[PDB]
């Protein structure tokens, strides 16, 4: 079967260049088009360019003075390279197989002849984010509780950089009642979580929320109390 | 005792065509209906020698079909008077590619009734002022006609009898095992085409190259497909019909009416059949003469526009097209190597049938987008004497002479006499 | 955009301009955590495994929207959808027309529950603040949040959630002495046609 | 065995005639037997050459029994041997075209040389015998030049080459 | 064995006729001299069964003497060219009636020798400037023809007979005791009318009516007598020959000189004759489907001048005849109930023959004062469908295709073929 | 069993010749190639009696060449426009005789191309302006055609013979002796001439003179040579062709183009022969009807062109020659009693073949110096009445209808049957 798989650094700085790689089986590279194609968080796709090994190749104007797309038939692989990046180019990448038609009319409509592309296989995808940010820990405070015989007790994970944070309840036995929200990118580029728990109100067990954050190697223990 | 070579030849046809389409005309004319009897019957053994490019059967269908032509001409068609100067304009109030026009709507004077009075009228000539046609033109029209070409069938007399090979792999002048004998063929189609072979007959195994002399590069070669490449031909150039009867002896029609400014006339041909049909035939040339070579298919190389182009008709209109669409792939020795192929095509009404007692014209293009769809039943070629430092064969199409178009189709009959 | 539609009737999603010259409109499916996927090409022509359910306009009528029909709708439908428009009138549009979301109602009428927690004494010696508005337990997931200082419609600090599998978060972020000025903070739950309103006070 | 001498620029023809006074299928071919001309029965079909551009036949004669062979805007590179494939014969005919280009100043002075050289196809054993305007024979091989000129010569000049007993001649105007 | 219907039919004549006639250049062509044996010999019983209206011979007699029509269409006829404007005037200088005129004498400019020069000649037209022809005209004329209808005999080849009804009461579809079997026939002559039979053939014993379908009345009914109705025509118009041979391929005519000032063209019918025929015929008709009615002959029901009129030749002019003095008589059912009966009629020269292929002039009627005495043998009618209420029956005047008067002339001849 | 006149005339011809030349058309398409058998084989006995001049095969074979004359006239010859008027010119700038002149080299207004545009025309006229041609213009012309007689065999069919007359002495109505029977001709060559038979054959003994009746002198006498007389023709007269070919309908010619000023059309007969020969012959004469009498031969009494010359042709031109050299000699009853006799002709474009229908042009003499050599193999004489008191015989050229050329061809052959 066709099977297209990208690959990448994940991470790029500003200014970098980014470099990804397009891995192809179940078909030969000279014999298609490839069109990488980028679709940025919560938009629409957006494409990125076309390469043939005819020569029969195209990118996107608003791009073309930093990007380049390539063919290794020796390694049956597509590349791109994108300079100059900022973070208005984090998006997820794609790599694609797109084949060609065309719109033929009677010669009276020649004018309206044209041909256009569709991708019929993607790969999976690689995500790409370009910010700047070297580490950064997160603050953790607690969330106390206040008031159906049940109250609602939490931590709150504020302003770390870059994803992924774990949130567990006393150490791990605590995992009913428990609710780790997505966390919220920030207009500062730091990222900010909570997490919660729901218990009868009546002084028995202890409440800590136990943080990680392993890209800062931070862990931070916070007992939660009324 | 088989003697053969006699100009005799019964004919069938008939079911639901009766007059009005020259074709049918023709045939309601010069044939009987036929009944489903036929037996042939091969008989074990009686011979393997025949030769089918020297059959004067072919020759006689050809003169034959062509002197009906002219029992045609005898009664609507006029070889006189009007053409003599054009007054012609274009439609071109803006332009690119400095196209003119092959096609031209004109004023004209026109002796309509009584002596000397002239009116107004609408002109097309189909390739400015004058220019008119060159010393002679026949207009066909009429009011009840057409040209489809309709099955004939040719049959034996009494005492006589039609030897027909039924052998799949014949090498034209050769070793056939399977003799038969028929009183009437099953009934041939008058396809009036080169290069290609429309409509027409279908190989019953495998595709089958035939020549009267492969060595001979001038001799033609009539390659027989078992399977049809396709070709679409949808010429959407609109004419009115207007025959103003304004005199007795004058009988005049007025095209060119409306518009929709369609492209020329266009054409396809259907290429995945081409495909394989083109590397199964570089196949069967590198399992006959071709032993080690890349095959090269280029265009024709020249001449009048019935012999550059794949001239040929969809009712009457003598169409042409660039071939270049045909004939533009380098078959590698080595090994083997959804898009349709468009041919660029044009209309004539002006063609030179015989020999040039008189041009021909289908002078009012009825209605318009006029849509024939047709199978691609066969290729005549003529080879390009190459070297062999060249380490490659060069092949182009030929033909002409419709005679070998019968031969591709007449090549199993050969009328025979029996006695004791 | 969105279109929301019941199980077994018919959708239909709008994308692109309005036509100007012929047409060869592009229909693409993305699954929620997935590629692109596509579903049309060549106005209404599809690919292998794509059903006839799947239905694209022609490129047809001068001055009209391109839009894909989906019959007998089912919740693997649910997804988004992407068209790529050729027009002979215009450039080779490198982006994608905006995106259209179809939502599948299985599943009605579940209510969300919302708690809004003060800033903790903590941050307030950290001499920061945050209100927090914690939404959960609700179907569709669809709401929108509001937040009011004492009437005021608050004009900053808000971020919110998109909620996932429902549950949403939307955080105040306030100076201390702003927390304390007004009489109270509210956190305004729009979910469903009803609001959900809940209030917080030093 | 035919032989057929041709000026350079000017057109020439080539001759093949058939027993039968119909029109038979034929074909015309170099030494090197390449398509140059045919006829597909009533069509004039062109062969992969050189001559393809400056080659035609007049289709008049064809239903007569002959077919001709025209070339026009000779060149000394389309000198070969031809053939004609008509009724199963073979008819053969040598062309052997030949030119002159005038190296010496058009314009001569009082008193000085003329110089003349002849385009030879590869292969040829030329023979030119020149006149003078008036009255003076001038012989040579290779290349023909004369060294003592004067003021009478002025005017038209007359040379003929001769090969295989066949002879043609040019005509300069040298003042 | 007797198998019927084959389109191969001998011909017989000549006496003392050759050529110029062109009715005697035809016999003369067409057929040779006769033999005075023929025996028929009716053999005892052998059936009764026959049916006269489906015979295939009269479609071919029919299609034959058309043809030959044309045979003689071809050498000295005109189709063209002269017919462009006339400058016609009028011989009336003083008037009643507005009669204007059917023939008019007229002036011309017409192409003689050399080019373009003309000279003022005489022209008429029978039916004031231009006018014309519409869409054809052959000009017959020539310098040695007539038209008079001459005996031809139908025969039957080799292998072949003609069975022959010799029973005077057939009822056309039906019992007939007496069949005879001749090679040829007595001799049949080409009148061509409508209406009446002239000359023809007369009934042995009584009046016979015969009708294809008595019920259905668009079928013809031919009415056969026993006895002749006189009918004399006289057109004492005037004209004087005058062929002026001016140029090489142009051969004209002219006529209209002299005078005399005959009344149109004119004719009688006598009616002695006419009244026990016609009360004979209603009485066959009360004899046969019209058992108790009052019968009425109202005139032509409207059409072409050769519907309308009993349009038939006096040797070449196409004479059309008022017929509302044949029919204008109502004939009571109760019981029956020197004068005679004057008929306007008027000659043509323009006549459509064929389908519209051409019309056909006899151009210079020679002499004048010709009168053409005939004996009416005949009636072709069709049936008014009337009603019951009326208490009366109506009939009308038809006809039109002469194939009806060859079914009325080849009513006892079948041609048959014989088997072992 | 030997019955005869039957129209039933097998041919026989071929063997380098084809088509163009119209002699060598009509051979090719009316003929076969023959075979070397004829055995004839005279048998013993069987009758004396014959009668030569009451042959029907004669009126067969003459009829025959005529109607194939005019199936040569059908396809290329020209029955119009152009002969209208012409504008004539002369040579003459000097003068003595009043010569005028035969041939005149004129200008002319002719229809080219499209519609009414003329361009100016040479024109040449065998016989100043107008004049034109009489009521008829066949032009024949054509590319490919020529005018020499081909021998042309007559066969018998099958069950047919042919009895021939082997006796030297045969008084043409009369005693012979040896009848034999040959299947085919040994090929006779159709030669138009009057008064001498040019090739044609010689009688094997001595000079033999044949007359239908002796006593009538409006009957001819056939008068054949047991030797020829010589006769060479040199019209050394000249014309360059050139066939403007300007429209379609339209093929023109253009003759009279240079010079050389040749002396009409110039001819000789050699003499010696002809002294012996007449003088033999007038021994003939009195050894048959003209015991003792002076003869005496006057030229041609008067008449057409063709009737007072000897009018033959030299390769599809009519040559007319001045014929007082042969007929100037008086030949005394008593006794009998390098120079070459020199006769002055003209060529004629104009002829007129058959009834009036149409005249004849060969209208490009190709070339010029144009000499024919010819055999003088006859005379066909009429006798001029005389008296018995003059003691002398006139006798005079007669000729014209061309059967009697076939009679004193045709002369040993008539077909018959054979029954058991």
């Amino acid at each position: 079967q066709v099977h297209l798989q990208e690959s990448g650094p994940g991470l790029v700085k500003p200014s970098e260049t980014l470099s990804l790689t397009c891995n192809v089986s179940g078909t030969l590279v000279r014999d298609n088009y490839w069109s990488w194609i980028r679709q940025p968080l919560g938009k629409q796709p957006e494409w990125i360019g076309y390469v043939h090994d005819s020569g029969d190749t195209n990118y996107n104007p608003s791009l073309k003075s930093r990007v380049h797309l390539s063919l290794d038939k020796s390694k049956n692989l597509v590349s791109l390279r994108l300079t100059g990046v900022t973070a208005a180019d984090s998006a997820i990448y794609y790599c694609a197989t797109t084949k060609h038609g065309r719109r033929i009319y009677g010669v009276v409509a020649f004018k309206e002849w044209f041909t256009y592309f569709y991708m019929d296989v993607w790969g999976k995808g690689t995500s790409v984010t370009v910010s700047s940010a070297s580490t950064k820990g997160p603050s953790v405070f607690p969330l106390a509780p206040s008031s159906g015989g049940t109250a609602a007790l939490g931590c709150l994970v504020k302003d770390y950089f870059p994803e992924p944070v774990t949130v567990s309840w006393n150490s791990g036995a605590l995992t009913s009642g428990v609710h780790t929200f997505p966390a919220v990118l920030q207009s500062s580029g730091l990222y900010s979580l909570s997490s919660v728990v729901t218990v009868p109100s009546s002084g028995t067990q202890t409440y800590i929320c136990n943080v990680n954050h392993k890209p800062s190697n931070t862990k931070v223990d916070k007992r939660v109390e009324p | 005792v088989w003697k053969d070579a006699e100009t005799t030849l019964f004919c069938a046809s008939d079911a639901k065509a009766y007059e009005t389409e020259k074709h049918n005309v023709w045939a309601t004319h010069a044939c009987v209906p036929t009944d489903p009897n036929p037996q042939e019957i091969h008989l074990e053994n009686v011979t393997e020698e025949f030769n089918m490019w020297k059959n004067n059967m072919v020759e006689q269908m050809h003169t034959d079909i062509i002197s009906l032509w002219d029992q045609s001409l005898k009664p609507c068609v006029k070889l006189t008077p009007l053409c003599v100067t054009l007054q012609c304009t274009n439609v071109t109030n803006n332009i690119t590619d400095d196209m003119r026009g092959e096609l031209k709507n004109c004023s004209f004077n026109m002796t309509t009734e009584l002596r000397d009075k002239k009116q107004k009228v609408y002109s097309l000539f189909y390739r400015y002022r004058l220019i008119n046609c060159n010393t002679s033109a026949i207009t066909q029209a009429c009011p009840k006609v057409s040209f489809e070409p309709i099955p004939i069938h040719y049959c034996a007399p009494a005492g006589f009898a039609i030897l027909k090979c039924k052998d799949k792999k014949f090498n034209g002048t050769g070793p056939c095992p399977s003799v038969s004998t028929v009183q009437c063929t099953h009934g041939i189609k008058p396809v009036v085409s080169t290069q290609l072979l429309l409509n027409g007959s279908l190989a019953e195994e495998e595709v089958m190259i035939r020549s009267e002399n492969i060595t001979n590069n001038a001799k033609n070669i009539l390659v027989q497909f078992n399977t049809p490449v396709q070709i679409n031909c949808t010429r959407p150039n609109n004419n009115t019909r207007k025959s103003i009867r304004i005199g007795p002896g004058q009988a005049f029609y007025a095209t060119g009416d409306i518009i929709g400014d369609i492209r020329q006339a266009h054409c396809n041909v259907s290429k995945a059949t081409w495909n394989e049909t083109l590397g199964k035939v570089v196949k069967q040339l590198r399992k006959h003469f071709g032993n080690n070579t890349i095959i090269r298919f280029a265009n024709s190389s020249g001449g009048d526009l019935e012999v550059t182009t794949h001239s040929f008709n969809c009712g009457g209109e003598f169409f042409y097209c660039n071939t270049s669409g045909l004939f533009n792939s380098t078959w590698i020795s080595n090994t083997s190597v959804n898009d349709s192929i468009t041919l660029p095509c044009r209309i004539k009404q002006i063609i030179n049938m015989w020999q040039r007692i008189g041009q021909a014209m289908y002078a009012p293009p009825i209605q318009g987008v006029i849509r024939c769809v047709s199978n691609i039943t066969g290729l005549i070629l003529t080879r390009d004497g190459g070297s062999t430092n060249s380490t490659t064969e060069t092949f182009r199409p030929g033909g002409g002479d419709m005679r070998d178009n019968w031969r591709s189709e007449l090549y199993k009959y050969k009328v025979v006499k029996i006695e004791p | 955009t969105f279109v929301s539609v019941a199980p077994g009737q018919t959708a239909r999603i709008t994308c692109g301009e309005e036509s100007l010259g012929s047409r060869s409109v592009i229909w693409y499916q993305q699954r929620p955590g997935q590629a692109p996927s596509l579903i049309i090409y060549n106005n209404n022509d599809r690919p292998s495994g794509i059903p006839d359910r799947f239905s694209g306009s022609p490129g047809s009528t001068f001055g009209t929207t391109a839009t894909l029909t989906i019959t007998s709708v089912e919740a693997g439908d649910e997804a988004d959808y992407y068209c790529h428009i050729w027009d002979s009138r215009r450039p080779t549009n490198w982006v994608f027309g905006e995106g259209t979301t179809l939502i599948v109602l299985s599943q009605p009428k579940a209510a969300p529950s919302v708690t809004l927690f003060p800033p903790s004494s903590e941050e307030l010696q950290a001499n920061k603040a945050t209100l927090v508005c914690l939404i959960s337990d609700f179907y569709p997931g669809a709401v929108t949040v509001a937040w009011k200082a004492d009437s005021s419609p608050v004009k900053a600090g808000v971020e919110t959630t998109t909620p996932s599998k429902y549950a949403a978060s939307s955080y105040l972020s306030l100076t201390p002495e702003q927390w304390k000025s007004h009489k109270s903070y509210s956190c305004q739950v729009t979910h469903e046609g009803s609001t959900v309103e809940k209030t917080v006070a030093p | 065995k035919k032989v057929v001498l041709g000026k350079k620029g000017d057109t020439v023809e080539l001759t093949c005639t058939a027993s039968q006074k119909k029109s038979i299928q034929f074909h015309w071919k170099n030494s090197n037997q390449i398509k140059i001309l045919g006829n597909q029965g009533s069509f004039l079909t062109k062969g992969p050459s050189k001559l393809n551009d400056r080659a035609d036949s007049r289709r008049s004669l064809w239903d007569q029994g002959n077919f001709p062979l025209i070339i026009k805007n000779l060149k000394i590179e389309d000198s070969d041997t031809y053939i004609c494939e008509v009724e199963d014969q073979k008819e053969e005919v040598q062309l052997l075209v030949f030119g002159l280009t005038a190296n010496s100043d058009t314009h001569l002075l009082q008193g000085q040389s003329l110089t003349l050289t002849l385009e030879s196809p590869p292969g040829s054993s030329p023979s030119v015998q020149c006149r003078s305007p008036r009255g003076k024979n001038i012989q040579g091989g290779k290349t023909l030049s004369v060294s003592q000129l004067e003021l009478q010569d002025s005017g038209t000049w007359t040379c003929t080459v001769l090969q295989n007993q066949k002879k043609v001649e040019f005509k300069i105007d040298i003042v």
